[PDB]
RNA sequence: GGGGCAGGCUGGG
RNA sequence: GUGCCCAUCACCU
RNA sequence: UGGCUCUGCCAACGCUACGGCUUGGCGGGCUUAGGUGGUCACGGUUCUGUCCUGCUUCGGCGAACACGUUACACGGUUCGGCAAAACGUCGAUUACUGAAAAUGGAAAGGCGGGGCCGACUU
């Protein structure tokens, strides 16, 4: 938008962009301590992280890190809501000024792009072109290895705001080589890292019929020896000018099914993966013979959602004959 | 900046406060159609709706056990009034449905006030 | 000091929001009596929490300066008519967050 | 002893419409009136929150107010009273209350 | 005992309650208190009568002098006159007589 | 008590009239000073039975808001109601019934 | 032999 | 703790 | 918001300090977002059944019953035509302006499809 973007911190700092920023940064979590300790002058308090923004003496809070294993070991470093409400006031006025030069095909935290919005890319992808092959990549310890440096040679050639840019450096500093996850502003900085394999996908190499996931890049070909030199030309991009490592990759016919977010996404189906049915299998029987069987008809929705997408109709009749819980 | 702080932070009364100004939110705007006449019914509704927040808050700083019972008593009268809007108000007050959706807020209240004088009672 | 300290502080408050209490419509009549007494008798909070020094009134002028903070959230929703507008909600937390440090440090120097 | 409630939530239900009946003419009375009827719920809730007999004895000396309610609205002149009727057949639920009232004070009493 | 004084007090407020609505509007304020303070009584004695801590005896006691006090304000509150200092007459003696009753009563719980 | 009382009456025979002067817009702030002014009688005399020490610092928070309303009435309520003469009258009447509250906290912590 | 599912038993919780 | 979806809940256009 | 410490008028519960006040009628004035959940980006050991043990481009992907792993049928996940524009992106925080790009600042062009235009369906 005017391949500039040279005076964010005016509109990052404006009062209704921050209250913007409050409201996003509260949906969800007004029965946090965080929230509720803002709440109390919440106007206030945007009135002195406005001018503490607009002054450039904005400095992020410690990141209160805890860990969950239930999704997997993470390393989950929270901020406190000032800083997470800093963090969505960057990334209402930083994020559309990225998440616009990002190429149609990355689906992650973008609007309107989704889990979903890929998962349908990649089947419909799949079915036009009539891929023969696909290749699928994803990238080691994604976030944990993003430059922060690197990074910021992107978040630079379309901040131009230097103010914007001190605030981006303070809410991620431009040293190291670890992206946090669990920050709002770290979704869209590897976004946008990763759209620079992206735009080494769609760019140079003319690879038209991909899809990234943050991490994740399906990228359906016809020839597979073809599809591995995207590849290799894509790790050897990834690694030397994005500290990148490919944890896994493969090439297999569209046939193996594309493990792609969630989904198995083959041209005509699209099985979800067996992690999701297990757990949630799992997730029913435990609610089943724990008397938990109405916070099992909201979970129930919930996946119902989940799986909607998915060729879950046999196995919605089936989960609907094992304990008798209206699936759809 | 580290948000300005109030003395006695509870997060209880916080919480309280904060899920209990969705009751006030609900029933403030239905408390407000009760008619002109049964204006002294909706004066000290609205004073059992409004002034139930003063009683959390109290409970929250003055941290005394007392002034949560209190508050309970205040969530109980809140009851009372969602049962007297509905049947005892004649033009209607509120419809079913409301104390239906009132009481369910109300609940969410009780339930963090009972966890508050449970936390607060060891 | 302290009390004489933390009311004149206070008196920027109730200077500031009673010609917003003032406003809120007889519509909102009972938000606005109960506003009001909140506002007004903040002072009796103050006062009463430097006649003892007993540090449980000054956290109940604690909770009263929390009830108000509430009725600023409550009279910026009330959507009738309406009242203090999100600024006065803003203009209105500055001046009893100046009078919430008063009393913070007041709490602390009796601790 | 909740039925206290339910077996009072119909004296309101019975002399609330003929509350809100007393015009504004007698509107202190009605004010304190209504405060009497309606906040009587409060004094049986503060009763069964507790059981504590003091409080069982305010929850009796609102009923007794209540019953002076009734007597005060009966001379209270002019085509506004409560008539001599609804006094009586008030009383009785009063009653009916107060006797629930008296068993739950001795229940307390001789624990 | 509580019904005799609710009783004798019933005078006193059958008596101002009528003067106590003729308080003019200007002293609208005054008369709202001064009616709370008149029916409003009534809850004094009865809470001191269907409890017992003489403290509710007391704050019968303290209810009494405060509408003697709203009396003797109301006689000779400004122009808008509110109680004249006969309908004060009056209604202290009716005011004595249950002053008498709840001095009694003080004397014998004590 | 009996004379501080008799001589609050001459605070609100003084502030009587300087509340009934404060027009109809700043008419809730009137009927809380009234209330304020006026009840505070309740205050002295509820000190007067009940000898406690306790119902007697009510009585000096009440002296200190009514100082407050003076405060108040004179600057913060936009016309300010109280000429400032009228505030150091009122504060000489109200300073004399303080001087009395304070020789009766006085009497009555002796020990 | 390895592997997944559902139950054994023990921790986490 | 972060985002993306799903469900359900209020509430008027 | 059964207001008004508010007036004019008329009455009468009444109260009057005899002025009025009270009260009643009667006019006028003042009066989509959010909440809550729940998907997607705890294990350890032997045992008892139960099935798999296939694939590989050597990265890994599976399998073990969602069982036709699939409602075997498509989601506007449609089909064409374009790609001018706008968008994106590189050109470029470049040329240019100006001492300095300094919170100015292009474009030609190149690359996209994200866009466009129909068809058919939604």
């Amino acid at each position: 938008m005017g391949k500039r973007h040279r005076n964010l911190i005016d509109q990052i700092t404006t009062w209704e962009n921050l209250l913007d920023a409050y409201r996003k940064t509260s949906h969800g979590k007004r029965r946090t301590w965080g929230y509720l300790e803002f709440k109390e002058y919440d106007l206030a308090n945007l009135l002195a992280l406005q001018a503490e923004l607009k002054a450039g003496n904005y400095e992020r809070g410690p990141y209160r890190e805890f860990l969950v294993y239930e999704p997997k070991p993470r390393l989950i470093s929270a901020l406190e809501f000032k800083d997470r409400l800093v963090q969505h006031a960057l990334c209402n006025i930083v994020a559309p000024i990225f998440e616009a030069g990002l190429l149609p095909y990355t689906y992650a935290c973008r609007p309107d792009k989704g889990t979903h919005a890929g998962v349908c890319h990649v089947q419909a992808e799949l079915r036009r072109t009539r891929a023969t092959h696909f290749l699928k990549s994803d990238f080691s310890k994604f976030f944990p290895s993003i430059d922060r440096a690197a990074l910021y040679a992107m978040i630079d050639k379309k901040i131009h705001c230097a103010a914007t840019r001190r605030l981006l450096r303070v809410v991620l500093p431009d040293e190291g080589v670890g992206i946090p996850i669990g920050s709002l502003t770290s979704q869209l900085f590897a976004n946008v890292y990763g759209g620079a394999v992206d735009r080494l996908l769609h760019d140079e190499l003319k690879q038209r019929h991909w899809a990234r996931y943050m991490d994740d890049i399906v990228v359906l070909g016809d020839d597979p020896e073809e599809l591995r030199a995207v590849f290799y030309r894509l790790r050897d991009f990834a690694s030397e000018r994005l500290g990148l490592k490919i944890s896994h990759w493969q090439v297999a016919p569209v046939s193996r099914g594309i493990n792609f977010l969630g989904y198995r996404i083959w041209p005509t189906h699209k099985l979800l993966r067996k992690s999701s049915v297990k757990r949630a299998k799992r997730k029913v029987a435990n609610f089943i013979k724990h008397g938990e069987d109405e916070s099992l008809q909201r979970f129930l929705a919930s996946w119902s959602g989940h799986a909607q997408w998915a060729d879950t109709h046999n196995l919605f009749t089936w989960m609907e004959e094992q304990y008798g819980i209206a699936c759809h | 900046m580290e948000p300005i702080e109030e003395a006695t932070k509870c997060y209880d009364q916080m919480l309280i406060v904060e899920r209990y100004e969705r009751v006030i939110s609900y029933l403030y705007p239905i408390a407000q159609s009760i008619p002109r006449k049964h204006g002294v019914a909706r004066e000290m509704f609205l004073k059992c709706l409004l002034g139930q927040v003063e009683l959390f808050i109290v409970a929250g700083k003055s941290n005394q056990v007392s002034k949560l019972y209190a508050a309970d008593a205040g969530l109980a009268m809140l009851r009372f009034w969602l049962r007297f809007l509905a049947g005892i108000q004649k033009p209607h007050a509120m419809t079913p449905h409301q104390v239906e959706t009132a009481q369910v807020l109300i609940a969410e209240v009780g339930r963090i006030l009972g966890s508050w004088i449970a936390r607060v009672n060891r």
